[PDB]
């Protein structure tokens, strides 16, 4: 009685650290899934805003009258 | 009479009115498909971790 009263955690606090950590780790997996998942159909489809390579951008654009109208 | 136009008179950028007002993309084109979606907002803090193998706190 002593042994466990002085030495040892309540089986009640190890019974709520484990429900703690499934919980967090049940977190942790679902989001790393929906993860993967976002990454495949966004590298598919390409509508997302990651894997854009940059192609041309319009500060080095200007119309304005030329030398020839037949441009 | 016709006075010579003195050097260098044909020069001084024109304005002159017209018949018609001007007209939109004569270039056959369209529009952009979809722009960029403005990914904005308060952004979240850290969600549990890096989420890697280990190596929360």
């Amino acid at each position: 009685r002593w042994i466990a009263r002085t030495f040892f955690d309540a089986p009640e606090k190890n019974y709520e650290r484990t429900m703690a950590i499934l919980q967090i780790e049940s977190e942790k997996a679902e989001l790393r899934l929906k993860e993967l998942e976002v990454r495949r159909l966004m590298r598919a489809k390409g509508d997302g805003p990651w894997f854009q390579y940059p192609t041309i951008d319009k500060a080095l654009i200007d119309h304005s009258p030329k030398a020839t109208p037949d441009n | 009479g016709w006075v010579r136009p003195d050097l260098g008179e044909l020069s001084k950028v024109t304005k002159v009115k017209t018949d018609r007002p001007l007209p939109e993309n004569p270039y056959h084109s369209r529009a952009r498909p979809e722009p960029n979606p403005e990914v904005e907002g308060d952004l979240k803090p850290a969600r549990h971790g890096s989420r890697l193998f280990f190596w929360t706190m």
